[PDB]
C-alpha cells in the first residue's frame, strides 16, 4: 500500500557493505529522529521495478547506474535537483551516468571496476595476458592449486573478456547510444567467448563455478587468481591471503575492457519522503564521514566525492581500479540496458555450458538486445500515481491516465460518484 | 489474475480515501456536475 510517511527505507545490494551505511542512518536517526531501515532483498535490481510500479518499494534504491534509465523511463524515479554548490562536490562524469534526458536521475556514490586480483604468495608476477594463464593452470594444477577462478553465471565478470577485441553493448553515435547497431556477435566478441568457453574445455575453469565459489576458493587459497570488484576486498583482509589488485590481462594485446558501474542512490517517484532522502543523501551519506563508514564496512572503489577520494588517493588498489576503468567504457544507463543484460547472460551461460556453439549463443543475444513489454500496465501506473504524493503534476498524470483508458475511467468514475453522494 | 487483485486494491482505494487531491479530480471530471443531473430528472 502506502510507503511509509516519516521515515526512510532503503534498499542497496547485499554484498555493498549495508552495515556500514546503516550507521549513518543511526546518525541520521539521532541528528533527525527520523528512522532509517536498510534492507538487501534477493534480485535486488528486479525486485524495485515490479514493486515501485504500483507505488510501493523503498524511498531510496541503490543500484548501479545501468539500470537507472529503465526505471527513469518506466517513471519511478524522482528528479535529483541539486544545488550547484552540492554539484561541485562530485566529479561531472558521476553525474554524466546519472544523467538521463537531461534530468539527474540520482545520486552517484562511487565508481565501480573489475580488477584481476591475485595471490602474491602463489604468483609473485601475475599474467599480464590471457593467453597464459592455460600454462599457468597447468602448472598450478601439479601442486594442486588452481589459476584463475571468477564468477561465471553473470556476463559482468566474462564482459571484459568478450569486449577486449571487438566486442560492445550499443554503438554512441552523435551523443545516442544506437540501438540498432549492437555488437554483441562480431568477431571481436566470439574469439572472446570462444576464449572463456575453450578454457572450460580444457578443464581449466568449471562452467558453474560461481560468485560464492569464486570468492571462497580464492580466500581459502585455492585458486591463484580472481576477477572481481571493490567490495570483495574487506572479505579478502580478513582471509589474511597476501594479495595484491592489479590490471586485468590483456587478450590478443588488448586491453580486456570492463563495463564501468557508477553506484547511485535513486528516489523514489512515489516516496512522501523526498526532502527527507535529499537531506540523507547529501549531507549525510555524501560526506567523508558518510562515506567512510561505508568503505569500512565494503570498500566503495573511485568514490564520487572529491574530498574523500583525495583520502582515498593513496590506495594501490583504487589506482588499479581506476586503470582498469580508464581502459573499460562506461555503461549506458539506456532502458534497453535490461534486456542487453539478459540476453549476454543467457549467451555465456549457453557458451559456457556446452549447450550453444559461441556463435549460435551470440547471435541469439544479438537479436534479443531489445526490451519488451517490461512496462507497467494502465491499472499500475494509476496505483502508483494515486499512491503518490499529491500534486498538480500529480492528479495530472492521474486524468491523462484515465483519458486513455475508458474502463478504467469508467471504473474511477462509479466509485467517485458513489462517494460523492455520501456526503450528499 | 493479478490485475484483479490490483483492482481490488484500486477499489478499496477510492472508497476508503477523500483526500482533497482526488477532490481536485473530481470536480475536474466534472463529476459534481453529473450527480446534480441525477437529483432532479
Ligand atoms: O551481470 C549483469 C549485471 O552487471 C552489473 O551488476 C553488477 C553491479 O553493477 C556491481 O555493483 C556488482 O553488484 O556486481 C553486479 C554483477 O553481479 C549491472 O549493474 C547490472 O545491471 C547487470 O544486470
Ligand atoms: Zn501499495
Ligand atoms: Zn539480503
Amino acid at each position: 500500500m502506502k510507503i511509509e510517511e516519516g521515515k526512510l527505507v532503503i534498499w542497496i545490494n547485499g554484498d555493498k557493505g549495508y552495515n556500514g551505511l546503516a550507521e549513518v542512518g543511526k546518525k541520521f536517526e539521532k541528528d533527525t529522529g527520523i528512522k532509517v531501515t536498510v534492507e538487501h532483498p534477493d534480485k535486488l535490481e528486479e525486485k524495485f521495478p515490479q514493486v515501485a510500479a504500483t507505488g510501493d518499494g523503498p524511498d531510496i534504491i541503490f543500484w548501479a547506474h545501468d539500470r537507472f534509465g529503465g526505471y527513469a523511463q518506466s517513471g519511478l524515479l524522482a528528479e535529483i535537483t541539486p544545488a550547484a554548490a552540492f554539484q561541485d562536490k562530485l566529479y561531472p562524469f558521476t553525474w554524466d551516468a546519472v544523467r538521463y534526458n537531461g534530468k539527474l536521475i540520482a545520486y552517484p556514490i562511487a565508481v565501480e571496476a573489475l580488477s584481476l586480483i591475485y595471490n602474491k604468495d602463489l604468483l609473485p608476477n601475475p599474467p599480464k595476458t590471457w593467453e597464459e594463464i592455460p600454462a599457468l593452470d597447468k602448472e598450478l594444477k601439479a601442486k594442486g592449486k588452481s589459476a584463475l577462478m571468477f564468477n561465471l553465471q553473470e556476463p559482468y565478470f566474462t564482459w571484459p573478456l568478450i569486449a577486449a577485441d571487438g566486442g560492445y553493448a550499443f554503438k554512441y553515435e552523435n551523443g545516442k547510444y544506437d540501438i540498432k547497431d549492437v555488437g554483441v556477435d562480431n568477431a571481436g566478441a566470439k574469439a572472446g567467448l570462444t576464449f572463456l568457453v575453450d578454457l572450460i574445455k580444457n578443464k581449466h575453469m568449471n562452467a558453474d563455478t560461481d560468485y560464492s565459489i569464486a570468492e571462497a576458493a580464492f580466500n581459502k587459497g585455492e585458486t591463484a587468481m580472481t576477477i572481481n570488484g571493490p567490495w570483495a576486498w574487506s572479505n579478502i583482509d580478513t582471509s589474511a591471503v597476501n594479495y595484491g589488485v592489479t590490471v586485468l590481462p590483456t587478450f590478443k594485446g588488448q586491453p580486456s575492457k570492463p563495463f564501468v558501474g557508477v553506484l547511485s542512490a535513486g528516489i523514489n517517484a512515489a516516496s512522501p519522503n523526498k526532502e527527507l532522502a535529499k537531506e540523507f543523501l547529501e549531507n549525510y551519506l555524501l560526506t567523508d564521514e558518510g562515506l567512510e563508514a561505508v568503505n569500512k564496512d565494503k570498500p566503495l572503489g573511485a568514490v564520487a566525492l572529491k574530498s574523500y577520494e583525495e583520502e582515498l588517493a593513496k590506495d594501490p588498489r583504487i589506482a588499479a581500479t581506476m586503470e582498469n576503468a580508464q581502459k573499460g567504457e562506461i555503461m549506458p544507463n539506456i532502458p534497453q540496458m535490461s534486456a542487453f543484460w539478459y540476453a549476454v547472460r543467457t549467451a555465456v551461460i549457453n557458451a559456457a555450458s556446452g549447450r550453444q556453439t559461441v556463435d549460435a549463443a551470440l547471435a541469439a543475444a544479438q537479436t534479443n538486445a531489445a526490451a519488451m513489454s517490461i512496462s507497467p500496465s494502465a491499472l499500475q501506473d494509476l496505483l502508483r500515481t494515486l499512491k503518490s504524493p499529491s500534486s498538480p503534476q500529480q492528479q495530472q498524470q492521474v486524468l491523462n491516465i484515465l483519458k486513455s483508458n475508458p474502463q478504467l475511467m469508467a471504473a474511477f468514475i462509479k466509485q467517485r460518484t458513489a462517494k460523492y453522494v455520501a456526503n450528499q | 489474475s493479478d490485475e484483479r487483485a490490483l483492482l481490488d486494491q484500486l477499489h478499496t482505494l477510492l472508497s476508503n480515501t477523500d483526500a482533497t487531491g482526488l477532490e481536485e479530480i473530481d470536480r475536474a471530471l466534472g463529476i459534481p456536475e453529473l450527480v446534480n443531473q441525477g437529483q432532479a430528472l
